[PDB]
DNA sequence: TGCATGCATGCATGCATGCATGCATGCATGCATGCATGCATGCATGCATGCATGCATGCATG
DNA sequence: CATGCATGCATGCATGCATGCATGCATGCATGCATGCATGCATGCATGCATGCATGCATGCA
């Protein structure tokens, strides 16, 4: 019965060379992760990051200059959870421990092991004693005391985490070798043949839960014989245990009767969520599905629901089956834990390098004539409209803010609008600013209702809440909007109560929350029935209130004069479209999108000042605009009345033009281009 | 599938087995023989078990773990070698067992302090067989026929007493209406048995202290070992001391105890059993052949047999021919002819009459040494039966009886009284001893040799009154004697000084070469008469008649019968074919001195 | 007198609200079963009383 | 005065009885264990209410 298998695996060996890489490291003053360890023990740090690439290249290393090395990537590939302890065991033998005096405000964790490790060592100087002092080379002697006392094990005491790391394909690039774990894997291509390998997948945060922790081990007061149990649970649900465990209280008539206690014990930060399918890779008549990934530890507070994401770890199965009934005798339910996180579109106001970030940043800068360059390269793929992509190159800025203080804040957004139908192909660019644009959500008019946007309560799973829309997902991010004309009339009342920032109210059958949001508005309607009626007025071929045209600060029009002149260059611009895949020739290079919103999100920390001299300039200015507006009265092809919020936009716009000169240089020429930008976006309609 | 420490224990082993060469010739002769064996019984018409010897040597010069494996927990290395063994069986060409002989000081000790200590090991014990079980035959594979669907069946049965590991136990029903409803119609002769025997052992009386209560343990055989000993001899047993069975904890001692996996050896006692397993070598027979190559060999066979003792030269040339045993030749369809000879011997006491027994019994082969009284199971078996399986009588094999091909040694023969005379009558010259008590009555063979040594009546009247009645002994045991040896008591002086530096020199060509020579003589040695034989003794019986019946008495035709005997051991020792007249002339001078 | 435009009204497509329905689980009740006790039975084992054997004696023998 | 025979007595062993001592058969008695049910918790289906929209009708205009 029960019999026994061998295996080509070993874990001595392993154990032993896995101490010479832990030590033996000088590449990259002298060896790394011991100076990591030093800062581990300045207890500052709390986790621990193993790559793949230094072992691949200390196992290139050991080959060519010595007899042999035992392989250690594909053999932490396969099983990879014995790789946790029995390396991190090994860590513990080598420790610089007193490198600083302990801090009076460090940490309350701290002082608490600070006891264990000196507890242990004082019952340790007992025993030594009087074995000495009771005689009938001293490490027989020290064995002795080895066994005989108990201790608290030394998994009580860690302080710190570890979290491994897959290689890139670049160092495997050079060497193959076992580059099977990091690949762009999909749930339908998790076959339940790859459980307890170390894996790659990607997709979208979807159903974030909360973070509540997660108790492991439990602490027992005694009481009477003054011991300390200690219970590890590793299922679901537990039990509290019985009176007292002890040796002492044991053999003995009056055993105690203990409690537990919180302060003692040891916690962990828990959090899970779904990840939904890329859909892009998806068969041809499929629906995605979900994967539940639990996280624990440092990695917590860092996913954002719906975005998109490179999770690597390491495939376990859970204790579960489904009814009762439908139970064929072994289910096993799987799960993914969490072990690195790598974003794709890397989240701004996150960053705070610089040095080889202005690597590239500073190449960006002296390329000359960086401005006019920028509109040219977000969403290249149409021709013309260059005034047009200008504007949206500043609603990609916005980034400006004051309060007065015990007052009212100023919103730094700006909404633009667009008028005009069909063969401008507006959807072109509006999918195409939601995607370089990081928390960017694209929506439609009836596919969300006025209570799908905002937020819903439904029943929490395992761990009432507010479950948010659209909107309540897109803060601090820019909303694509589609078809704002065939919205609902009660969710045009929400967009007014938008352009009043951070206010959305809610007066349902038990929910009375205002919450808030830093979204960012653009919206695209069409014309009326026909096409550029003249016998037509302003708001006659609009159907909306002009009410709503005052919350807009810019609004363009998309005309189509079928002129002469103007189509050969857009037939050669269409026709060069599918000869190739990359439309500029011999003038001009594109930016990419994510070089180019880190000069962006840099271009966000700066807060520039204006100054007295562009205060003068922009008063007269106004009343320029004041006395010529209120001349006509009219419904003629001038709209009708010019609000203060015109000038609200204005000072806020030439503030935001100053952002992308990066220097708080709030001048002339900074309010020159303003004035442009104005005048040609109203009253285009005069061809 | 087996797991990485089974086949381990079998490589190991396979490299131990691949080491010598020694045994793999002996597995080569086991299957050529057996193949042969069953060769000449399928080709002109139109035994032998699988094990082999195992020394307890070379384990300890190639592998002292896999020594210490053995000697402590042997259910882990007999398996795995035995398998290895089996597929060596297979490989150059069923258990296939071994012996694990071999002599080691750690687990000999008495079976008398055995007990709860090294339990689960493996002890070699020696000691007396008695109480000797029934043989039974045991049921493991049934075959049955089914009526309407006309075909066979499959079916086994096992015990916890052949696996030696605690294996599940899975009792089945003895099957009846199998599937559908058809009888399932029992057979026999392709259903396969195997015999099995038990028995119990008592410890060693000559180990044992002066006088306490012996305490015994008992052993189960096995296929080839059922039935190697009868009850009463001394034997060495080699195996695996187990305990088996539920020790009363189910719901006021459990905990029985037995001995399987087992190797018997009977050894050589002082007085009981075989001792003809010694070995001959071609260097041994070379000497024999280059001894019987000479001419007056007899004479230092005869003054070698007196290594202490001074004189007695015709006396001890008849001690040659007792242990030749002369010829049997019996009839067609008539009785046997008595071949063995019979000698008493007399004389005055402190002249080598004690001197002379145990020499008789030490160099001899299954000699019983039989001492004053012979009453109730000398002679007889008593038939003392009280059997609690079943009211039946059995036997108790008498002294008489077990010396069956042997020598008797009898002591102080005048003490007898006349009831066991009778019985003496009955075995020295028919041969046989019939047993008719109320229970059953009974007949059975000995044939054995007899040396009986009475006193004079009174004092050492030897010589001086008369020789008849110096014994006053019935007068047919005259007749059933052969030689009557007298030693005097004569007094002189030269006589007395080769007494004299002979008994100085003791307290200051061999023996065990010696019964080599002797047993070798028996299966290849008989002679047979020839016509030169005839004409000396004829003319020499008729002077036997004639003349010394004018000097002593009796003179009966039996008294030719031992005529006959004399030439015929004679011609044993010179390992002849024929018989020459010169083995008469030594014969006849044989009777001169016994007598004259 | 014929026609385009604004106003009143029914329709059924999503949110609250009520209830029927399906599944997990700890406990009180009934029944198969081991265990103590004495019996009829079957079979081995000790024992004491009278006869043949050994020795002393009277008689005869030479 | 030195042996042989008939006569009488003392004494140890064979065994057919009485009695104590191992397996099955039977019966009364008390401990423990599987399990269906009352209870509680989680979940899906259907109706009234708010209403944008399509439609019929009243209205002034060329
Ligand atoms: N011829 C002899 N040579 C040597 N020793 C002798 C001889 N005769 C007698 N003995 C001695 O006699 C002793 C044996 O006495 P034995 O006659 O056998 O006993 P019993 O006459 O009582 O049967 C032995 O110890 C032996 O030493």
């Amino acid at each position: 019965a029960l019999p026994s298998i061998q295996l080509p695996v070993d874990y001595n060996n392993l154990f032993n060379e896995i101490t010479d890489f832990l030590v033996t490291f000088k590449q990259d003053k002298g060896p790394k992760y011991m100076a990591m360890l030093q800062k581990v023990a300045n207890r500052e740090l709390n986790s621990v990051i193993i790559d793949l690439d230094d072992i691949l290249q200390y196992q290139n290393e050991k080959f060519l200059q010595g007899t042999q090395a035992d392989d250690l990537v594909s053999a932490i590939q396969q099983n990879a959870n014995h790789f946790t302890e029995l390396f991190c065991r090994a860590i513990d033998n080598n420790m610089p421990l007193p490198t600083k005096e302990i801090d009076y405000k460090d940490d309350v964790l701290d002082v608490i092991l600070n006891q264990r490790r000196l507890r242990n060592e004082r019952m340790l100087s007992d025993r030594t004693n009087e074995i000495r002092s009771e005689n009938l080379m001293n490490d027989a002697l020290r064995e002795v005391v080895e066994d005989e006392t108990e201790l608290f094990p030394p998994n009580l005491t860690r302080r710190y985490f570890l979290y491994f790391k897959p290689l890139s394909q670049n160092c495997a690039r050079r060497y193959r070798k076992k580059a099977i774990s990091s690949k762009p894997l999909s749930v339908r291509q998790i076959k339940g043949d790859f459980l307890g390998q170390l894996i790659t997948v990607r997709g979208i945060i979807t159903r974030v839960s909360d973070v509540k922790p997660a108790v492991e081990v439990i602490a027992y007061t005694c009481d009477q014989c003054g011991y300390e149990v200690f219970q590890e649970v590793n299922s679901r649900t537990f039990t509290p245990l019985s009176e007292c465990t002890s040796e002492e209280c044991s053999q003995n008539q009056t055993k105690g009767q203990l409690f537990m206690s919180t302060r003692a014990s040891k916690f962990s930060a828990f959090q899970e969520c779904k990840i939904q399918e890329l859909s892009q890779q998806v068969p041809v008549g499929h629906i995605p599905r979900s994967l539940n990934i639990h996280v624990n530890g440092t990695l917590v507070r860092s996913l954002s629901p719906g975005d998109i994401v490179d999770v690597t770890g390491i495939f376990l199965p859970a204790p579960y089956t489904g009814f009762k009934a439908l139970k064929a005798g072994l289910l096993t339910e799987t799960y993914l834990e969490a072990q690195f996180v790598r974003q794709h579109k890397k989240k701004f106001a996150s960053f705070s390098l610089t040095s080889d970030v202005e690597e590239r940043v500073m190449e960006l800068i002296t390329s000359g004539d960086v401005y006019n360059r920028l509109a040219k390269s977000i969403a290249p793929e149409i021709y013309g409209n260059l005034d047009v992509k200008k504007a949206l190159l500043l609603l990609l800025v916005g980034g400006v803010d004051k309060r007065v203080g015990d007052g009212m804040k100023i919103r730094g957004d700006i909404n633009v609008c667009l008028m005009g139908d069909p063969g401008v192909a507006k959807s072109q660019l509006l999918k195409a600013i939601c995607k370089i644009s990081p928390r960017g959500v694209y929506t439609t008019g009836k596919g969300s209702s006025g209570v799908g946007l905002t937020a819903a309560v439904m029943k929490d799973p395992v761990t009432m809440i507010l479950e948010g829309g659209a909107l309540v997902l897109a803060d601090n991010g820019i909303c694509c909007i589609d078809e704002f004309d065939k919205m609902d009339e009660s969710d045009r009342t929400a967009i007014h109560e938008v352009m009043e920032q951070q206010t959305i109210s809610i007066s349902k059958a038990g929910i009375n929350t205002t919450l808030n949001a830093r979204t960012s508005i653009l919206a695209a309607a069409n014309p009326l029935y026909g096409r550029y009626n003249p016998r037509l007025s302003p708001l006659d071929n609009i159907n909306l209130p002009a009410a709503l045209l005052s919350r807009f600060d810019i609004l363009f029009l998309m005309l189509d004069i079928p002129s002469r002149d103007d189509d050969e260059k857009l037939a050669e611009h269409v026709t060069y479209v599918h000869m190739h895949n990359k439309q500029p020739d011999l003038d001009f290079t594109p930016v990419e999108p994510s070089k180019m919103r880190e000069y962006i999100a840099y271009a966000k920390t700066k807060r520039p000042v204006m100054s007295e001299a562009v205060n003068d300039y922009v008063v007269q200015a106004y009343i320029r605009l004041r006395q010529d507006s209120k001349r006509e009265m009219d419904s003629k092809f001038s709209f009708g009345q010019a609000t203060p919020r015109t000038l609200l936009g204005i000072i806020r716009l030439s503030q935001a033009l100053a952002k992308l000169r990066l220097a708080d240089m709030v001048d002339i020429d900074d309010v020159e281009e303003a004035l442009r930008l104005v005048r040609v976006s109203k009253e285009s309609l005069y061809q | 599938a087996p797991d990485a420490v089974f086949g381990d224990r079998v490589r190991r082993f396979q490299e131990f087995l691949d080491t010598f060469t020694s045994y793999r010739d002996s597995v080569r002769s086991i299957q050529v023989y057996n193949s042969n064996n069953a060769a000449n019984y399928n080709d002109d018409q139109d035994i032998l078990p699988h094990r082999i010897i195992i020394s307890l040597d070379d384990l300890r010069e190639f592998d002292r773990s896999f020594w210490s494996g053995i000697l402590v927990e042997p259910a882990y290395f007999i398996p795995p070698a035995e398998k290895a063994l089996t597929d060596l069986a297979d490989s150059m060409d069923h258990p296939w067992k071994l012996s694990f002989k071999g002599s080691f000081g750690a687990h000999a000790l008495s079976p008398r302090t055995l007990t709860a200590q090294h339990l689960n090991k493996l002890v070699s014990v020696e000691g007396i067989v008695t109480k000797t079980s029934l043989v039974r035959p045991k049921l493991i594979r049934s075959v049955h026929y089914a009526a309407k669907t006309g075909r066979f069946h499959y079916r086994d049965y096992t015990d916890a007493t052949t696996t030696l590991t605690t294996r599940i136990p899975t009792p089945a029903i003895y099957p009846t209406e199998d599937t559908e409803g058809n009888k399932l119609t029992t057979e026999y002769g392709y259903s396969t048995f195997i015999d099995h025997q038990r028995i119990t052992v008592q410890e060693m009386p000559e180990m044992a202290p002066a006088g306490q209560l012996p305490r015994s343990i008992d052993v189960i055989l096995d296929d080839d070992l059922v039935d190697k000993t009868k009850p009463g001899d001394r034997v060495n047993v080699v195996g695996v001391f187990k305990s088996l069975g539920a020790g009363g904890m189910n719901q006021l001692i459990g905990f029985k105890t037995l001995i399987l996996g087992n190797t018997v050896y009977p050894l050589h006692a002082r007085s009981t059993g075989v001792a003809a397993r010694q070995m001959l070598t071609d260097f041994d027979i070379r000497n024999i052949n280059k001894l019987s190559k000479k001419k007056d060999i007899f004479d230092i066979l005869s003054q070698s047999l007196a290594p202490s003792i001074y004189g007695h030269d015709h006396i001890k040339k008849a001690i040659l021919l007792m242990l030749m045993g002369g010829v049997e030749k019996n009839l067609e369809n008539g009785s046997h002819l008595r071949g063995d000879i019979n000698i008493l011997m007399v004389g005055d006491p402190s002249t080598a009459k004690s001197q002379l027994l145990r020499f008789v019994l030490n160099t001899a082969s299954l000699a019983i040494a039989t001492t004053g009284r012979g009453s109730s199971g000398v002679g007889l078996t008593a038939a003392v039966t009280t059997d609690r399986e079943t009211g039946e009588r059995r036997l108790e094999a008498g002294a008489m009886v077990l010396a069956d091909r042997g020598v008797v040694c009898i002591d102080e023969f005048d003490k007898m009284t006349d009831v066991d005379r009778v019985a003496i009558h009955e075995v020295m010259e028919q041969q046989t001893v019939t047993i008719a008590k109320a229970g059953i009555h009974t007949t059975l063979n000995a044939r054995c040799s007899v040396i009986a040594a009475a006193n004079p009546v009174f004092g050492q009247y030897d010589v001086n009154r008369d020789p008849h009645q110096n014994i006053a002994l019935p007068d047919s045991l005259l007749s059933r004697f052969d030689l009557l040896f007298v030693v005097t008591d004569d007094i002189n002086e030269i006589r007395d000084r080769s007494i004299s530096e002979h008994v100085l020199r003791t307290h200051r060509v061999t023996i065990p070469f010696l019964r080599k020579y002797v047993q070798y003589a028996k299966e290849r040695v008989i002679p047979q008469l020839t016509q030169e034989a005839i004409n000396v003794i004829v003319k020499n019986y008729t002077d036997l008649r004639n003349d010394d019946n004018t000097k002593k008495s009796p003179i009966t035709a039996r008294t030719l019968e031992t005529l006959i005997r004399l030439a015929t051991a004679h011609a044993k020792v010179r390992l002849s074919k024929t018989v020459n007249k010169v083995d008469a002339k030594v014969a006849a001078n044989l009777l001169r001195f016994a007598l004259l």
